[PDB]
DNA sequence: GGGAAGTAGTTACGCCTGGTCATTAC
RNA sequence: GACCAGGCG
């Protein structure tokens, strides 16, 4: 038999195959084989006005990773280069150019078109197949997964957008109307168009149409496709007899009113209203051509097939009228497709090569204008190559690429890649991302779902609006890619299929979809959906193919398009699994492997469509006759930082997603390169600990390799006060030797930039002459050639760059001051300098610094099953209780932060890791496999101490024994990275705003807190008006106007005699003094900008 | 010398009001040369202001920090219409005759509406009720009444299009377009006679205004530049947009001046148009926003004024303030609740001003001669001239020597300064409160911990925002009306906010439960710890074997209440009642009783405190805690504020020391029920789970009745919803029975001080049944949830039912359906608090201006009486006896009892 | 006239971190 | 200075 320890072995070798951020490489991989001949093949060639030429498109190729130096050579490139020297790690990019002069091709030439950013580690990057001491003579971590680009030394990640069906039909309902609205998606060349029909209280069908304002009926939009004879629309659309009377009511508003080129009248009077009478009928044409189902092609000839398309929709929406097919759900995720990288590169090279054909056409055309006709055809290749300019190309691809906004309106598809540690990593190259407003509720697409199962993981999530709209992928999950489409179709032909042109469907036969679209029907689906998920068992096929059916409605669903979250299961055939303990050994020796297990049939993939039809049994021994597969794991369901919890069964959801969450913000050792690896901000652990409880996936995937976290000794019992609400208390000595003691890192940089014409930057100690020249003894440990010495200390405001900008026209021969200096709030001690030039031949130098940082009060510690706290109190030694065994406690938590939160999974980590720390040996806590809690009761109480898990403790102060015996235990705990150090915040005047004269916003600008306006309520509230005038005004902006008393406008003084008057009226004896803050004086003026005028009336006291 | 603004008065700038107020007229569109100076006649001249430091605005003199501005104005070539007064002048022109001015309307009617408009005319609805009466009247006529002419229909498309519709002939008609210049010498013509009658004002505001002319431009102080790093200038964009309107109009100067066909210059009349309207609001409708170069919509003047980020909003009602500071926050309970902790940083960094004066001449200069680096010290000195002067370690020796009488110091914060003390977001009036100073060397504020309800903090990562004011009128005000301990009783409920919390419940019921007996030592060192005034221990109990006296809970806690109170009520902790009925039998038969017979029937159900001794009951929520404390409540009534605090920091610190003596711990043993327990919930649930798969077969099977409300499934839904949540209550009474009092956590339950029983019952059994919006789980697959059921399935465990407990662990399903019962929580918490703050805010902003006068009405500011008594009789809530407005019995209880004894 | 139907206006408060801009053809 | 993305209560 198998048990699920077994089980656990095949599951290892698919994570040992396969990795983790498979969903990437394969997707970028696809995308360089295939998807930019695609791209190019598209458009076909160049035709430009000269009267002989044109140019017909070849093949494409990517080169090595190269850069270019200003001065000409280019020579290879590697990753730390790059990100050390702020450059982009990209490609060049070659294509052939055919010439054709008077109808003959000539010999082609080949031309390169501009650069291509890599992805990391993929099939072109220099890093790949290289061993681990290659990687490490790189300076790169052998641990590093990959799957993310470096743009202008930064890096940067392709998150996934969660789309809709891209060519599925769905129906619906609204209870504003009776509206039957089925709406479908249609995508070609990147163009989304959006296509309705419907029907309302009149019973007359109605169609919507992009471009189109009025919803013109259904008969008018049929008879322009053609087929005007009305038996034509009623053999298109179905042949059950009540829709044969529905339709026999429909055709009445057109049956005997319209003919095929009149429905062509009535479009164009509509979609170009009151224009030239020819005009009308091009632009409706162009309309129907591509606008109406692109989908399924733009050539006129198509028009029988979308009027064939058009039908069944109707079909469908009538067919929800009478109660037969009940309503589509929005969420169900087989309706959903991802998008990866390669679709989302594909588009943006899209519309790049279009902006660059055009800008070539413009060239090629104006140089032979210019120049004649000789010139052009002495030398056509140099012609073709002097006429291309590769930035176009380059420029757009990357600002898009860093900036993170897509063409099309979306935004934040490229986000910053977080470096904190592993996890934080490994967890967003996983991520998945909903396209909805933030702000809005959407009730419905927050809540989970049922399919969620073994796709998603039901626990990582974020906390604040984006909750439910952000979310993980699981660890089963497998994405999927395309194979080609017209070999499928044309087996699919090939096994009893007959097409739909040929025969019309009717109610006793089945009907057959391909990727959405109807392509025939059949007299049996039950046996074709066998044979064909047999033949995908055998191998003849590939087994992207998912095939499901619904008797209700008679149809079959194919699919083979990419984008579906699928997961694999085990084959159960007559109540037996297929998986023997013979396969097992051969996994486990090395013989067999994930992808053999896969094709030999033992284990298939299933999306959202396939389950339909599964019923899967959860354990081994809970098989029977009726069952169709068997899960593998079912603790593989979680994603990966929520994986880290141990015994998650046992904790409440909110916490669970808590620690989940603030998992992935602990300090560690994060990579091994830190040291040379050049970040804006960094932490390091002294001395990281593996978890004494811990399950068995972190030590497959390699956490224990770079883990975050120490154990502690934690007694839970109430102290005097001090950890009251969450709060926690620490020993001293324990700190005083390396408990919880970290590091930070900082980077700055500078640049010698070169200005337009000789005027240029310089590295240099200022003179005192110069202006901005602060005080000497800040320039105290700057060398003479202008950089400080590494290993020196620091403070705030001192100067680690020296540089000396050139002069500001108003100050003549006055050169300025603007060095690179500290923080004015941070302390450290320089680590390393490093000097290197840009990619334009400029300097560049960059500093580090190093602090210590030993834990205080307001440090956040904070355990991995949602329990969070700051240091309220550190004790001496002496002062602490100690257990009549001789251990005292290193953590204090109070006793009343336990019941209410129900974390019964704490408890039971404190009692394994005790007694693991005893016995010798870690203890598995693997979700629902690990050691149950009888048993770890049972071994304490056999290695002497009580069951319980109480202990009897000493008063450290009073030095006699407590009332009551004491829970004690070993815990696992983490140390956040929201330290005090850098919160504190204080400020008693600093710079303003120019505009309004207020404090700035920011702690790095020494800026001000805002008094908001339920501030200024509350303080009404209580009634304090001089309070209310000291802190709205008399602490922020004040000013003194001069007002004219007689008419109302502000009164102008002139310094040059000291004489005040009055400009619009000629008055000088009643101009009068008002004190009035200066936001409000900006007001008047902003409102004297438009013609409104306002009038002042003084009054006295 | 100095006055005070006492009106405002709106109107429209007339052109003449333009033409005299500005300083210059710009021509040129640029901005600066290849130097960096302004070009003369750009929109960056200098006549209207200077930024850059350097340069000199010759209107005014002045600096580059101290030169307000002046204006400018552009003289348009041809009239455009204003687009805020687009609508308007609609209406204006179609309630009016077309050739002679004169208003559509007879004498009669002019007097009747005249006579109508003189009343009522200080509001607003009834004055723009009686306008579109006039105007819905007036449009209909077709012929002036005052001249005899013809009249035509006039079509208005958005946004300043207007079309006239004229008869080509009877059956044929064409569209004309009335250009600006035809609507503005149309408008002039109106008689200021009958512009009342139009809603306007002939003083101030004319029709013909509304059509501009000439276009005044902003000083250069409202539109600032930013000089970039990289040598670039950085320009606000409405420079950009004066810099189009200006090439626009000089493009159509010269091809009027020049000649041209009328399709020109009708087409740059009408760019020119889109321009102006674009520039005074970019969000109008009906057409496209400006652009800028990186593809973000400009802001322009209208989008100034509005939104969460605007001149409104953003700055007059809300603005950064100075002396601020913020950091985290740790707790601290040795301190008095109207005290905070500071940092030594803060403190050295925030500083008071104060003016030396006979009394403090001393102190001052000692401060002085410490300088800036020490922490008793000053950072500045104020000479009677006005002069600010920075102390310096080589000027604090000879600074200290010239103090004298006049002068000012700013000096660091002392023990005894008040400070304003805000958490956000301010909920209600208790959010910002006033604390002395107390300075501490660490770097965290530190809070006391009975402070934290009105709060509503935590010690999980909070932080708190800090105000010094700076003046003594405002210091005063802080220190008199915002004080911690005048903020004791809530107004919105008229209880307790501040009190006990956590453990300040469960010391106490240890403290003061039956049996409980203390030593000596422990009974000196509690009361020492506490601070209580005490020179003699009272005398002992119960002697311990070998003859030690021992000291009772109740006997110890007595030493705090005041010697005169005396109370009586029933706590949480009653769990038989025939007991306490006894006791107040007792009390009612004579009003005094002897205390010997009252600690016989003792219980600690029945509180009961003679004459400042505690003779019967235990401590609990209901003594001093938050919203239902009574002794607390009759304290804050009866001897003064100061006596409360007293009492609190006293109760406090000894149940604190009580707690960390005696020890108080909770482990996973907690929830250990022996095996009939066990069994008999699993009986429990066994005929649950069976009683239910009959409604099933029975609704499979019609036989069964369905109720009124719905269909037959609703009802099967409700009854089977019925079943399981008296299923997990049963199941819950015998977990509740199993358990004893001698549990901690059933002590830190019951008494009210963390958690509930819903808790217990689901740690120690069954979670119970699961549901999203009042409905069992039902997303998923077609007809299941998951895929491990039976399609078609209505069985309790396959729609969401959990029949293990958080101890015993959860099956895959279980926990599945754990978590999607668990993210309804979080999503609401996301959701309500968007309308519940717009719901706030609309209430806050409606009912702000309402006083009370001194007569005792309500009366809003025009004069409007709302009220004619405050509530019906005049009482503070805050100040009513738990919204009652006096509480008899309690008084003729206590001057009964003051009198009879 | 009283039924569409099409505008028009809103959607909690702070704080922190980092990254990008701010034209181009001749 | 304005935008974008991610976090904290
Ligand atoms: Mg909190
Ligand atoms: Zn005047
Ligand atoms: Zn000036
Ligand atoms: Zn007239």
């Amino acid at each position: 038999d198998v048990t699920p320890d077994d089980l656990w072995i095949v599951m290892e070798s698919y994570w040992q195959e396969k990795g983790l951020v498979r969903q990437h490489l394969d997707s970028y991989n696809a995308f360089i084989e295939r998807g930019l001949q695609e791209v190019v093949n598209e458009f076909g060639g160049i035709k430009p006005d000269i009267p002989d030429f044109e140019v017909k498109f070849g093949k494409i190729r990517v080169g090595e990773p190269e850069f270019q130096e200003p001065h000409g050579q280019r020579k290879p490139l590697y990753p730390m280069d790059a990100r050390i020297r702020n450059l982009t790690y990209a490609a060049p990019l070659y294509l052939e150019m055919i010439p054709v002069i008077k109808g003959v091709e000539q010999d082609p030439v080949e031309v390169r078109i501009g650069e291509l950013p890599i992805m990391l580690k993929s099939k072109v990057c220099r890093l790949y197949g290289l061993s681990d001491e290659e990687l490490i003579k790189l300076g790169e971590d052998p641990k590093d997964p990959g799957g993310y680009f470096i743009i202008n030394g930064s890096e940067r990640v392709i998150v996934s957008i969660e789309d809709i069906a891209p060519n599925r039909t769905l129906v619906e309902k609204d209870e504003r109307q009776e509206k039957y609205i089925a709406k479908v998606f249609s995508y070609r060349h990147g163009y989304r168009a959006l296509v309705a029909v419907e029907r309302r209280k009149d019973g007359i069908l109605y169609v919507d149409i992009p471009n189109v304002p009025k919803p013109v009926k259904f008969v008018y939009v049929m008879r322009a496709l053609g087929l005007e004879r009305d038996k034509d629309i009623v053999e298109a659309v179905g042949n059950d007899p009540e829709v044969q009377q529905i339709m026999f009511d429909n055709l009445e508003d057109a049956s005997d009113i319209t003919t095929q080129q009149e429905a062509l009248e009535f479009i164009g009077k509509l979609v170009a209203p009151g224009q030239a009478r020819e005009y009308r009928l091009k632009r409706a044409e162009y309309v129907i051509d591509n606008n109406l189902l692109p989908h399924m092609g733009v050539s006129p000839e198509d028009r029988i097939k979308k009027a064939y398309y058009l039908g069944m929709m109707a079909l469908k929406v009538i067919e929800l009228s009478l109660g037969r097919r009940p309503e589509d759900d929005k969420d169900h995720y087989a309706n959903k497709r991802l998008r990866l990288a390669g679709d989302l590169l594909k588009d943006l090279f899209r519309v790049a090569f279009s902006q660059l054909v055009k800008d070539i056409q413009y060239q090629m055309t104006k140089t032979y204008q210019r120049k004649g006709d000789k010139y052009t055809f002495g030398n056509i290749h140099r012609f073709i190559r002097n006429s291309i300019r590769p930035d176009v190309l380059t420029e757009r691809i990357e600002h898009a690429l860093a900036t993170g906004a897509w063409p099309g309106g979306r935004t934040g598809v490229s986000q910053l890649l977080d470096r904190t540690n592993y996890m934080s990593t490994l967890s967003h190259l996983r991520r998945v991302t909903s396209p909805l407003d933030r702000e809005q509720p959407h009730f419905e697409a927050r809540d989970l779902h049922g399919t969620h199962w073994g796709r998603i993981c039901p626990t990582e999530t974020p906390e604040g609006p984006n909750c439910g709209l952000v979310k993980n992928l699981a660890l089963m999950a497998q994405i999927t890619t395309a194979v080609p489409e017209e070999e499928i179709r044309e087996y699919l032909m090939s096994l009893g299929i007959v097409p739909i042109e040929v025969r019309r469907p009717d109610p006793t036969l089945w009907r057959v979809y391909l990727n959405g679209v109807l392509i025939g029907t059949i007299e049996d689906g039950k046996a074709l959906v066998q044979r064909i998920r047999q033949d995908r068992r055998s191998g003849k096929i590939s087994d992207v193919i998912n095939v499901a059916y619904y008797e209700d409605v008679k149809e079959v669903y194919v699919n083979s398009d990419d984008g579906r979250v699928r997961r694999p299961l085990i084959i159960v055939e007559n109540g037996v699994p297929k998986l023997t303990k013979e396969h097992v050994q051969a996994v486990k020796e090395g013989r067999l492997k994930w992808s053999d297990l896969i094709k030999m049939g033992i284990i298939e993939y299933l999306d959202a469509e396939e389950e339909e039809n599964a019923y899967v049994a959860m354990w081994p021994w809970e098989v029977t006759e009726e069952h169709t597969h068997l899960e593998l794991m079912p603790a593989a369901i979680l994603g990966l930082p929520a994986s880290l919890v141990p015994y998650p069964e046992h904790n409440a959801a909110p916490r669970n997603t808590y620690g989940a969450g603030m998992a992935k913000q602990s300090l560690g050792l994060g990579w091994a390169n830190f040291r040379i690896r050049v970040d804006t901000r960094g932490h390091l652990l002294h001395y990281p600990q593996i978890p004494l409880v811990n399950s068995r996936i972190m030590k497959a995937v390699g956490y224990e390799d770079r883990p975050a976290g120490q154990n502690f000794v934690v007694a839970v019992l109430a102290y005097q006060g001090y950890n009251m609400e969450d709060a926690i208390i620490i020993n001293k000595a324990s700190i005083e030797r390396g408990l919880a003691r970290s590091t930070f890192f900082r980077t700055y940089e500078a640049e010698e930039k070169k200005y337009l014409g000789g005027q240029t930057d310089k590295f240099e100690i200022p003179d005192p002459t110069v202006r901005g020249y602060r005080g000497e003894k800040y320039y105290r440990n700057l060398d003479e050639d202008g950089l400080i010495f590494p290993e020196s200390k620091v403070e705030g405001k001192d100067v680690l760059v020296g540089r000396t900008s050139p002069p500001r026209f108003l100050s003549l021969q006055e050169r300025r001051e603007t060095s690179v200096a500290v923080r004015p709030s941070e302390k450290g001690v320089v680590d390393k300098v490093i000097i290197t030039e840009t990619g334009d031949g400029t300097k560049l130098v960059k500093v580090t610094v190093r602090d210590l940082r030993i834990p205080e009060l307001g440090d956040k510690f904070a355990s991995r099953h949602g329990q969070k706290g700051v240091i309220g109190l550190i004790v001496p030694q002496e002062d602490m209780p100690w257990t009549e065994s001789g251990i005292v406690p290193d953590l204090i938590v109070n006793p009343h932060g336990i019941p209410s939160r129900m974390t019964v999974g704490q408890l039971i980590e404190a009692i394994g890791g005790k007694v693991a720390s005893l016995k010798g040996r870690r203890v598995d806590g693997t979700a629902f496999i690990g050691e149950p809690e009888e048993k770890l009761r049972k071994e304490l109480e056999e290695l002497g101490f009580k069951h319980t898990g109480r202990e009897i403790m000493y008063d450290g102060i009073t030095g006699k024994r407590l009332e009551a015996d004491i829970f004690i235990g070993v815990i696992y705990y983490q140390r956040l990275h929201h330290m005090v150090a850098d919160k504190i915040h204080a400020r008693s005047r600093g710079p303003v705003q120019v505009l309004t004269k207020q404090p700035t916003e920011g702690r790095a600008r020494e800026g001000g807190l805002r008094f908001g306006e339920m501030e200024r309520d509350v303080l009404v509230g209580h009634g304090a008006a001089m309070l209310l005038i000291e802190r709205l005004l008399e602490e922020s902006d004040k000013t003194e106007v001069w007002v004219c008393e007689n008419c109302g406008h502000i009164a102008l003084e002139d310094k040059r005699r000291r004489r005040v008057y009055c400009p619009v009226c000629g008055e000088e004896e009643r101009i009068s003094k008002v004190e009035m803050s200066y936001a409000f004086k900006l007001l008047l003026d902003e409102l004297k900008a438009m013609v409104i005028r306002p009038k002042l009336n003084l009054s006295e006291r | 010398m100095k006055k005070v603004i006492g009106s405002i008065e709106f109107g429209i700038l007339s052109p003449q009001e333009i033409r005299k107020m500005s300083a210059v007229e710009v021509t040129v569109p640029d901005t600066y040369d290849d130097d960096g100076y302004p070009i003369e006649g750009g929109v960056m001249d200098k006549r209207m202001g200077v930024i850059d430091p350097g340069l000199r605005c010759e209107t005014c003199g002045g600096r580059a920090g101290e030169c307000p501005g002046h204006f400018g104005h552009i003289e348009l070539a041809r009239p455009v219409i204003h687009v805020g007064f687009a609508k308007t002048i609609y209406r204006i022109l179609e309630s009016t005759c077309r050739e002679c001015g004169r208003i559509k309307l007879t004498d009669e009617e002019i007097e009747e509406y005249m006579k109508k408009i003189e009343l009522a005319r200080n509001r607003r609805s009834e004055f723009n009720e009686i306008i579109k009466e006039i105007h819905k009247k007036a449009k209909e006529r077709m012929v002036c009444p005052h001249c005899g002419a013809p009249q035509y229909p006039i079509k208005f498309e958005k946004p300043t299009i207007y079309w006239e519709i004229r008869k080509d002939e009877q059956g044929n008609e064409y569209r004309h377009r009335l250009m600006p210049t035809e609507v503005r010498d149309w408008l002039e013509k109106i008689p200021d006679k009958d512009l009342p009658l139009l809603g306007l004002d002939p003083e101030k505001s004319r029709p013909e205004w509304m059509v501009l002319t000439v276009l005044p431009v902003p000083p250069v102080t409202a539109r600032p530049s930013i000089t970039l790093e990289t040598g670039i200038r950085a320009e606000d964009d409405l420079t950009h947009k004066l810099v189009d309107i200006i090439r626009i109009n000089n493009r159509l100067k010269q091809n009027i001046e020049a000649g041209a066909p009328q399709l020109i210059i009708e087409d740059l009349w009408d760019l020119l148009q889109y321009h102006v309207t674009t520039y005074i609001n970019n969000e109008a409708p009906g057409v496209p926003p400006a652009k800028h170069k990186s593809g973000r919509p400009l802001k322009t003047l209208a989008q100034r004024l509005k939104g969460k980020e605007g001149r409104f909003r953003g700055n007059l009602s809300g603005k950064r303030v100075n002396f601020s500071a913020r950091t985290v926050i740790s707790p601290d309970p040795m301190i008095s609740i109207n005290e905070v902790g500071v940092p030594v940083e803060v403190a050295m960094e925030l500083t008071v001003p104060e003016k030396v004066t006979e009394f403090n001449i001393e102190r001052l200069r000692k401060m002085v001669l410490n300088g800036p680096d020490k922490y008793p010290g000053a950072n500045y000195v104020i000479d009677p001239e006005g002069r600010r002067r920075r102390i310096m370690d080589s000027n604090k020796e000879t600074l200290a020597n010239q103090l004298d009488i006049g002068w000012t110091v700013e000096r660091h914060l002392m023990d005894g300064d008040i400070v304003l003390f805000n958490r956000q977001p301010s909920l209600h009036r208790m959010s910002i409160m006033a604390h002395r100073v107390r300075v501490m060397p660490y770097r965290t504020f530190r809070l006391n911990l009975a402070v934290c309800p009105p709060y509503n903090a935590d010690f999980d990562g909070d932080e708190m925002n800090l105000h010094v004011p700076q003046t003594e009128e405002a210091q005063a005000e802080a220190r008199i009306l915002m004080e911690v301990q005048n903020h004791i009783i809530s107004p919105r409920y008229g209880g307790p906010i501040i009190g006990g919390i956590q453990d300040h419940i469960s010391g106490g019921y240890l403290l003061t439960r039956e049996g409980a007996y203390f030593t000596r030592d422990e009974v000196e060192q509690m009361l020492m710890f506490a601070g209580v005034d005490i020179t003699e221990l009272p005398e002992p109990d119960k002697y311990d074997e070998n003859g030690n006296p021992l000291w009772s809970g109740k006997t110890i806690f007595s030493l705090l209440l005041p010697e005169d109170l005396t109370v009586w009520y029933r706590n949480k902790l009653c769990d038989e009642p025939e007991r306490c009925e006894a006791l107040e039998k007792l009390i009612e038969e004579k009003l005094m009783p002897d205390p010997e017979e009252v600690r016989k029937l003792a219980y600690d159900g029945f509180v009961y405190i003679q004459n400042g001794k505690l003779l019967s009951g235990a401590i609990d929520k209901k003594a001093y805690g938050r919203e239902d404390g009574i002794i607390l409540d009759l304290i804050v009534r009866e001897y003064g504020v100061e006596r409360a605090r007293q009492f609190l920091d006293q109760v406090t610190k000894l149940t604190i020391w009580v707690i960390t003596h005696k020890g108080f711990t909770t482990g996973i043993d907690d929830e250990d029920l022996p095996e009939e327990a066990r069994d008999r919930i699993r009986e429990i649930i066994r005929e649950a789970e069976e009683r239910v798969n009959k409604l099933i077969e029975a609704y499979k099977r019609g036989e069964l009745e369905p109720l009124p409300g719905k269909s037959l499934e609703d009802t099967l839904e409700s009854l089977i919803m019925a079943v399981l949540a008296e299923a997990r209550d049963n199941a819950g009474a015998v977990a509740e029975k199993y358990l004893g009092m001698d549990n901690h956590t059933v002590i830190m339950a019951k008494t009210g001080a963390r958690g509930k029983i819903l808790n217990i019952t689901q740690m120690a059994a069954l979670l119970g049944q699961q549901s999203i919006r009042g409905k069992r789980l039902y997303r998923g697959f077609r007809g299941r949830v998951l895929s491990h059921f039976k399609p078609g399935d209505l069985g309790a465990r396959a729609k969401g039912f959990v029949v293990n407990s958080y101890k015993s662990g959860l099956t895959p399903q279980e926990y599945f359906f754990h978590a999607m019962g668990g993210r309804e929580g979080l999503v609401d918490t996301a959701v309500r608090t968007a309308q519940s703050g717009y719901m706030q805010r609309r209430l806050i902003n409606a009912l702000q201006d309402l006083k009370v006068e001194y007569d005792g009405t309500v009366r809003s500011p025009e004069g409007i009486i709302v009220q004619f008594k405050y509530g019906e009789d005049g009482v503070d809530p805050m100040k009513s006896w738990r919204g009652k407005t006096v509480d008899v019995d309690r008084i003729i209880v206590r001057t009964l009892l003051k009198m009879r004894g």
